[PDB]
């Protein structure tokens, strides 16, 4: 995020880092509950990647964060790459989250939910600060 | 869902 | 544009 | 790229006014935010997009493409959840 600011540790305990077996942070993700993540189907995730939930300092090794397994990528079979439309994925993972005042999940809306133009909301991540 | 334990604070 |  | 899990807050656009600067490139299931002094980048890729409705936290967009300079006066583009919830149940419901 371009122009943001440090969030409070743990105030969006939904949001998780997708990191390789590197420990290379490569996209976000929200979890749903304890055994389901929702990213981005173009993020290319693979059942050797690894979800960390629980971070906020990628940089510190004393924070008590949840390193989780996936079992299975499941991409919307109506995905258009070319496009990216669509762009979705979920992953089911091997080992549950256990939820904590640190990790919990967001509500997803319902089908017929309304946002309107010009509502505020709010966007985290570990992407870019500067391009 | 959706209530976080520690409020964020924007 | 690209990827985020 | 940062260490620690930044934020920000940023208005929803209409897709009719998001085609303003994307043109066609806006389908019906994305959602465009932004253009208003920040921007997701690169690395936001499949994070959240939550509005507060009724006093929770929801998912409204997943992170997925924009400006490749991360231009903080043009909109982002996310996956408009709505438009996807119901797989999300089909998919959750026989696995």
């Amino acid at each position: 995020i371009v122009n943001g600011e440090e969030a409070v540790p743990g105030s969006w305990p939904w949001q998780v880092s997708l990191q390789d077996k590197t420990g290379f942070h490569f996209c976000g993700g929200s979890l749903i509950n304890e055994n389901w993540v929702v990213t981005a189907a173009h993020c290319g995730v693979t059942t050797s990647d690894v979800v960390v939930a629980g971070e906020f300092d990628q940089g510190s090794s004393s924070e008590k964060i949840q390193k989780l397994k996936i079992a299975k990528v499941f991409k919307n079979s109506k995905y258009n790459s070319l496009t990216i439309n669509n762009d979705i994925t979920l992953l089911k993972l091997s080992t549950a989250a256990s939820f904590s005042q640190t990790v919990s999940a967001v509500c997803l809306p319902s089908a017929s939910d309304d946002f309107a133009a010009g509502t505020t909301c709010v966007t985290t991540g570990w992407g870019l600060t500067r391009y | 869902c959706g209530v976080p334990a520690i409020q964020p604070v924007l | 544009s690209w990827p985020w | 790229t940062p260490d620690r899990l930044q934020q920000a807050s940023l208005p929803l656009l209409s897709n009719t006014n998001c085609k303003k600067y994307w043109g066609t490139k806006i389908k019906d299931a994305m959602i465009c935010a932004g253009a208003s002094g920040v921007s997701s980048c690169m690395g936001d890729s499949g994070g959240p997009l939550v509005c507060k409705k009724n006093g929770a936290w929801t998912l409204v967009g997943i992170v997925s493409w924009g400006s490749s300079t991360c231009s903080t006066s043009t909109p982002g583009v996310y996956a408009r959840v709505t438009a996807l919830v119901n797989w999300v149940q089909q998919t959750l419901a026989a696995n």
